[PDB]
RNA sequence: UGCUUAAGAUUUGAAACU
RNA sequence: AGAAGACGGUCGAACUUGACUAUCUAGAGGAAGUAAAAGUCGUAACAAGGUUUCCGUAGGUGAACCUGCGGAAGGAUCAUUA
RNA sequence: CAAGUCUGGUGCCAGCAGCCGCGGUAAUUCCAGCUCCAAUAGCGUAUAUUAAAGUUGCUGCAGUUAAAAAGCUCGUAGUUGGAUCUUGGGAGCGGGCGGCCGUCCGUCCCCUGCCUCUCGGCGCCCCGGGGCCCGAAGCGUUUACUUUGAAAAAAUUAGAGUGUUCAAAGCAGGCCGCCUGGAUACCGCAGCUAGGAAUAAUGGAAUAGGACCGCGGUUCUAUUUUGUUGGUUUUCGGAACUGAGGCCAUGAUUAAGAGGGACGGCCGGGGGCAUUCGUAUUGCGCCGCUAGAGGUGAAAUUCUUGGACCGGCGCAAGACGGACCAGAGCGAAAGCAUUUGCCAAGAAUGUUUUCAUUAAUCAAGAACGAAAGUCGGAGGUUCGAAGACGAUCAGAUACCGUCGUAGUUCCGACCAUAAACGAUGCCGACUGGCGAUGCGGCGGCGUUAUUCCCAUGACCCGCCGGGCAGCUUCCGGGAAACCAAAGUCUUUGGGUUCCGGGGGGAGUAUGGUUGCAAAGCUGAAACUUAAAGGAAUUGACGGA
RNA sequence: GCCCUAUCAACUUUCGAUGGUAGUCGCCGUGCCUACCAUGGUGACCACGGGUGACGGGGAAUCAGGGUUCGAUUCCGGAGAGGGAGCCUGAGAAACGGCUACCACAUCCAAGGAAGGCAGCAGGCGCGCAAAUUACCCACUCCCGACCCGGGGAGGUAGUGACGA
RNA sequence: ACGGCGGGAGUAACUAUGACUCUCUUAAGGUAGCCAAAUGCCUCGUCAUCUAAUUAGUGACGCGCAUGAAUGGAUGAACG
RNA sequence: GCAGCCGACUUAGAACUGGUGCGGACCAGGGGAAUCCGACUGUUUAAUUAAAACAAAGCAUCGCGAAGGC
């Protein structure tokens, strides 16, 4: 069954690429996810999503641009100093210019762009570009 | 790998600690019986006394008699088919002498045509086979 | 994912988002506390209770009118018996079956059926012994569970 | 609308851009 | 003050008598195994290889191999009619 | 792998060659001349070893057919485990989307508790009263994680400076008594300090011994003062024990397209025990007529006038359940088909019932496991290893044909191996369609019977769950045959078990261990070899 | 905070194993040891037992990042002087270029007896594929003493030297 | 069921016991297995060990004057 | 759960003392490593042979359905 929802769904937005959907439904509502779209949007790889609100895990409906390559996700969490950051972004992305590691530190979840201005490391959750 | 988490690791080093032993020049070169049954036993020359000369068939498309000489070690005492490198240097040998034998090269394995010779011959009776062969020196009469 | 077998079915209840009581539904949240205490007095399961109340009496869910559920209604009274209800019947089937080994040594399959019984039972009851529902020394014996009745 | 019908020595081949 | 000397206790190497780790000798020859340009008797296998092959198990025979009892197709049938 | 088809000798001989390969009377590869190359005061040959090796794989390997997933489920350690609890407000500058709000983006700052109406009150505003704003003294009930701060022997390494005539070194030296230098950085794993509170664990109230807020009781102890001072009593307080109260918005997150459990009608060669039927096969009996009947390619051993073979009536016995029977169903797998009955179990669907993470995979340890085989007992129809015999053949101890023991069947104790094959581990989803077929359920024109019709049966057209399957396709992959999975993989990571590292030696030796035996589970080396092997293409070949 | 092995899966314990009390010894704290009572302590998170051609650490060679292999050897810290036990003087040694005995190896003898220890520098024997002068000097750096002043095969300078640069 | 189980000399590619047979006459012609044994004349057979030294013992070789399968062959704890 | 009465024999744990002597007489198993034959128990040549011989359980053959088999 289901360890990792957030890794059950950057596959299922994986799934939509290749074929060349529009918009997709997910199933289970994390707040980790949602702060996660949330730091896609601001990089603008996607459109305004939304959330369906039962009683229960609820819903997510994605609306899906153009510029999306590769969503992904690490299994299993690690932590990841200043100098680490370097030899994860080495031999985890295309080039120096674009793509974005995403980490949870204790102040929050932002990328590794940021964790260099605030000065802090943390738990990594994944990658996108 | 198939296990991927975060406190795993006495089953990883404790499959690979296993899956290593499986290796050929692993389990040859560190510990086992190789280095105790090696005839020099760890070591690249070795001396030697003759005392008989042999000659060996040679394989397939080929057709000769290659020359080979039994010699029997000092250090262990074990028994060894050596070779004569060059053309017509057994003549130069005669019984009950000392010679210094080194490894062939493809470290201990039979080579070419020659059916399981391991060893040839470097030295003659303090003299260099080289040069008893050329003519820059003379074998002590 | 079942346990004990390769089934993956599909088929249970769902309660809509509409949590809210109905309109023609006069009775009172402690009426229905008197027609439990009624029932349960009688004698009869929580979940055929359940059936009951939503057979002759038209109430969806209890737990919607009243506070609390059923059990937890009984539990602060005095009512429930100690052993919960699935635990009983999977021992009145354990011991049905136990009996027919007994009577019939060459079947195989009741045979193999009992050592799965066997497992969700002392699977469950180290569910039990740390919810803390029951003293550390319960223990299923297998000869002597027929007391237990 | 069907019966049988064993065997045959060791060796010996390779291609360049203007 | 005290030279030798003794009683017994202690510390105890060392000596005759029991078990474990690693190394060695004649080693039978009984038995194997592999490897050697050209030997003898045979035809089991590859074409329906001339009895379709191959696994598991027992029994037999100069040799490969044969024959039974439930499997598989890596087979020569992806099919045979109201 | 840079560089002679130069000349003379041997003629599969002698020899070179790490690998492919050369030599049998014209050898560019042999022994020699001539010439030619690469490194140069150095160069080759052995051995140990690291890179190349993503051929040991945490980054980063494979497991259908090439080496490769236990026969099948259960299961304690272990490893990994669904969702859910706090939003924010102002202070400033840089700047441009827009008719001084601004809709403002960027970025810094400020707005945790009192144990301090006991520390004890440094200033500071407030009107001897306590008092405000606020330096610190000494807790604030946690780890895991992250950042800072001390601490860390030199040499070495990386590195500035210098002109030993340069350089490798070395720490000196440069100007007319003078001026210096002899630096820095780096230094994991743990422990001490100091802030951080996303993620990941773990806590409270539901037999309410509940948490504060005060009034009443019973045992206690320390001091200053009733002058100096001796029993006793308090105040003031600082400890228990204990009676009735008041009060909070007074207390149980949701009920997973996770899971267990109850109920409801149904289904099926599912399993065990009993009951019944059926022709046939052999054998036997009495009758009926007659010289052949079996049997192979062709024949013979074999039976027969004491009547075989065929025909009819009967009768015993022990096996096997066709045709109906299909790319249909069930079962964890092996496996399961005559009728009828009893005993309990189980899937799928229906469900506005129930409990509320009870779950996933699994080292040791366990149940079942076709055939054959073993020790016992009954029962022995038919087939039939071993065996004898007749032909065939050069020879057959083989295929062919007659007879035939052990076995084949039943109950009881064992053994645990198969191409136990879909030669594809289990849970989880995800991403195209098209027709079908099977259980449960949802509607529907209409025929069909019940007739007296709602409702039950049979067709017909649709929807939904999951169960064995199928065609078609440029999803996608792959060495290719081929696959809705063998796909979502250099754009590499969902969780989690077992196992392979060239071929043979070899599943052998020894050592343990279960077993009455046969045999089974663990399980190496010595040596020996450059190919063995998988998928497609062309040709020749076939008693296809 | 460490290398290989489950063909080592159960160990320890009146032979002190794990604890309580009072003592003895010793520089002090303790089963370190006696006397009396209790029956416990470690282990699949790999105890126990066996191997190691194991001296440990600072570090060296190759390397993208990860890592593999080597560290007998000039600096720090421990162990030992043929093997094992015992003890004196002394602040400090179970010391060995100091003594007492055993075992093994070994010298001179008038045959009564005596004495010894190179894994200190040189140099031979041996074993080996395998590794240098029985030279000179306290001047340099430093150490010892009663001490400016005497000593030091520690050390330095030469000889051999194609490890290598 | 008593009882029986011999022969014709070499076949290769260096010793060469000898492959595979040669070869067949009077009913078939010593298989599995064991040994100088309580059965083997030559005999104190040859080899290794046991002893200062071993015609005996134990282990092995087989060409067995004249071993051998219910005239029973090989086996192995307890007992004498 | 206490008092009082009667009463049989054993086992264990310490202390002292004797010239190392203590089951003090009687009673009272020498032991190990291998071969051959027979499975064992049992029985016999009274008065020279007690064993490797017969027996024995197990195993396997043969005649016979009563006027018959022996
Ligand atoms: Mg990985
Ligand atoms: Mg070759
Ligand atoms: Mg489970
Ligand atoms: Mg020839
Ligand atoms: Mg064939
Ligand atoms: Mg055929
Ligand atoms: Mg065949
Ligand atoms: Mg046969
Ligand atoms: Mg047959
Ligand atoms: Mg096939
Ligand atoms: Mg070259
Ligand atoms: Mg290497
Ligand atoms: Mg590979
Ligand atoms: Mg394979
Ligand atoms: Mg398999
Ligand atoms: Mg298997
Ligand atoms: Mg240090
Ligand atoms: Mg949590
Ligand atoms: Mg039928
Ligand atoms: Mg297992
Ligand atoms: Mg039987
Ligand atoms: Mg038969
Ligand atoms: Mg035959
Ligand atoms: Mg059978
Ligand atoms: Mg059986
Ligand atoms: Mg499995
Ligand atoms: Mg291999
Ligand atoms: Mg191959
Ligand atoms: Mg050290
Ligand atoms: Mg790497
Ligand atoms: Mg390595
Ligand atoms: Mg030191
Ligand atoms: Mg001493
Ligand atoms: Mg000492
Ligand atoms: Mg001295
Ligand atoms: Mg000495
Ligand atoms: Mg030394
Ligand atoms: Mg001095
Ligand atoms: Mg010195
Ligand atoms: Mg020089
Ligand atoms: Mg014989
Ligand atoms: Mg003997
Ligand atoms: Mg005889
Ligand atoms: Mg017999
Ligand atoms: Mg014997
Ligand atoms: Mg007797
Ligand atoms: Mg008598
Ligand atoms: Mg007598």
């Amino acid at each position: 069954v289901r360890m990792n929802v957030l890794a059950d769904a950057l596959k299922s937005i994986n799934n939509a690429e290749k074929r060349g959907k529009r918009q997709v439904l997910i199933r289970p509502c994390s707040k980790v996810i949602v702060r996660f779209l949330t730091v896609m949007m601001k990089h603008g790889y996607i459109g305004e999503f939304e959330i369906i609100d039962d009683h229960r895990a609820g819903k997510i409906v994605v609306n899906l641009t153009g510029r999306l390559n590769k969503c992904g996700v690490i299994s299993p969490r690690f932590d990841v100093q200043l100098k680490d950051l370097e030899k994860w972004q080495n031999n985890l992305l295309p080039s120096r210019q674009f793509g974005f590691i995403v980490l949870t530190t204790s102040a929050g979840i932002m990328d590794h762009e940021e964790a260099r201005r605030k000065h802090t490391g943390g738990k990594i959750l994944g990658f996108f570009f | 790998g198939k296990c991927r988490g975060l406190r795993t690791a006495r089953k990883l080093r404790s499959h690979r600690r296993d899956q290593k032993w499986h290796d050929k020049q692993y389990k040859k070169a560190h510990l086992g019986t190789a280095l105790k049954a090696n005839p020099f036993g760890g070591a690249s020359h070795a001396k030697g006394i003759v005392l008989e000369k042999v000659g060996v068939e040679a394989k397939q498309p080929n057709s000769a008699i290659r020359k080979c000489v039994r010699v029997q070690l000092i250090k262990n005492g074990k028994k060894i088919t050596a070779f004569v490198p060059n053309d017509g240097c057994l003549n130069f040998i005669e019984e009950n002498d000392e010679v210094l034998v080194a490894g062939f090269g493809r470290k201990g394995h039979a080579v070419g045509d020659i059916p399981g010779v391991r060893f040839k011959v470097v030295k003659v009776a303090n003299v260099s086979l080289l040069a008893l062969y050329k003519g820059k020196k003379e074998r002590p009469r | 994912g079942r346990m004990h077998a390769p089934g993956k079915g599909l088929s249970q209840s769902a309660l809509p988002y509409r949590r809210s009581v109905p309109t023609w539904l006069k009775l009172t949240s402690d009426d229905v506390k008197e027609q439990i205490y009624k029932l349960a007095k009688k004698g009869l399961t929580p979940s055929q209770i359940g059936v009951i109340l939503r057979d002759s009496h038209g109430v969806a869910q209890v737990r919607f009118v009243t506070g609390n559920k059923i059990l937890r209604i009984l539990k602060s009274k005095g009512l429930a018996p100690d052993l919960p209800e699935d635990l009983y019947h999977l021992i009145k089937k354990a011991v049905a079956v136990r009996k027919h080994l007994e009577r019939n040594r060459k079947d195989k399959d009741a045979k193999f059926r009992l050592i799965l019984i066997e497992s969700r039972i002392h699977r469950l009851a180290r569910y039990y012994k740390t919810k803390r529902v029951l003293p550390p020394n319960w223990k299923y014996e297998s000869s002597t569970a027929s007391a237990l009745v």
